[PDB]
């Protein structure tokens, strides 16, 4: 075991899981915080999508070498770097990975909200019910530590502004005054 | 004495120099600790003191290299400041040192 | 009396707070469903 293992300087944003992604209830849940977060940090952030699977680090080692090394040159300038990621829903998915990622957990906090939730998004989602509360209750199981940010209110503009303190504080930790 | 205190004194003060112009130098790259480390009197810092301690996987803002056994950064953490960063051949030496 | 000895020895307003405590999750997440598919 080496001490040292080449990160990028400034850690990609990482939104996982309030349920399996592919659906309309997990990404449009997510598709609010790339929407917050492209003009609440407008001028120092770089938000991308992450069509590769980052995972087997299929998409080729080529391709995914491509996507690491492009992750390598956006946090180059001390900017804040976000992926949209598609594959990625779990910390033990990206373990392995020498990227590091500031893991965002989005949490409902009980599984009878979310089933709701499931049922007014429509019969095309119900044909998907106990995959999608599957996941979510892996993440439920999974230790709270081993993320970064942990997000359960259910105001956009609540679970936001704990978004923004602690993306307005790493970037104070990642820019030391002059 | 007399003799050893002309050069082993300039050499901390060419080093703090070096530490003094690093602060605006760009980051050139950063780690991920998979150990810690705690600066000691027998690590054999050019600067005494200035260099940084962490706990694990902590993240380290590699400025830039100081020497072979010694590179300059700080701990990616509000209010820390630039230190010394020890090359993992140097930190690979500070354990077979306490052995023999 | 009545208020603490017909429905503390019942629990309701366990039930009802519940409800209502959903009824602040349904109304916050869909929100976001709401906010996030059309922009």
């Amino acid at each position: 075991v080496p001490p040292y293992d080449v990160v990028p300087s400034m850690r990609p944003i990482i939104l996982v899981g309030p349920s399996l992604k592919g659906y309309e209830v997990t990404d449009m849940m997510q598709k609010a915080l790339f929407d917050f977060l492209k003009h609440l940090f407008d001028g120092r952030i770089s938000i991308t999508r992450v069509t590769a699977d980052i995972s087997l680090a299929r998409s080729s080692l080529a391709e995914v070498q491509s996507e690491i090394e492009r992750i390598f040159e956006l946090a180059r300038t001390l900017q804040l770097v976000a992926l949209d990621a598609d594959t990625i829903n779990h910390p033990a998915q990206l373990s392995k990975t020498s990227l590091a990622p500031i893991i965002v957990y989005i949490k409902i906090t009980s599984p009878k909200v979310l089933q709701r939730l499931i049922k007014s998004r429509g019969k095309s989602q119900s044909k998907h019910l106990n995959v999608q509360i599957a996941a979510s209750e892996k993440l439920a199981q999974c230790p709270p530590e081993m993320f970064d940010i942990i997000l359960d209110e259910n105001q956009l503009e609540d679970a936001c502004e704990h978004l923004a303190e602690y993306l307005e504080a790493y970037w104070k930790a990642t820019h030391p005054p002059s | 004495q007399g003799p050893h205190m002309a050069l082993r004194k300039e050499a901390e003060r060419q080093a703090l120099a070096q530490l003094e112009k690093a602060k605006t130098k760009p980051v050139a790259f950063a780690v991920r600790t998979n150990v810690g480390y705690n600066p000691s009197p027998g690590d054999e810092v050019p600067v005494e003191g200035v260099a940084i301690t962490f706990e694990p996987k902590d993240f380290l803002h590699i400025k830039e290299k100081y020497n072979n056994d010694w590179w300059i950064g700080r701990l990616v953490k509000e209010g820390c400041e630039v230190g010394f960063i020890p090359s993992p051949v140097k930190l690979d030496s500070l354990r077979l040192l306490q052995e023999q | 009396t009545k208020e603490r000895e017909k429905a503390k020895s019942r629990g309701t307003f366990q039930k009802l707070r519940e409800k209502q405590q959903l009824e602040e999750d349904l109304r916050g997440y869909m929100s976001w469903i709401t906010q996030g598919e059309v922009m």
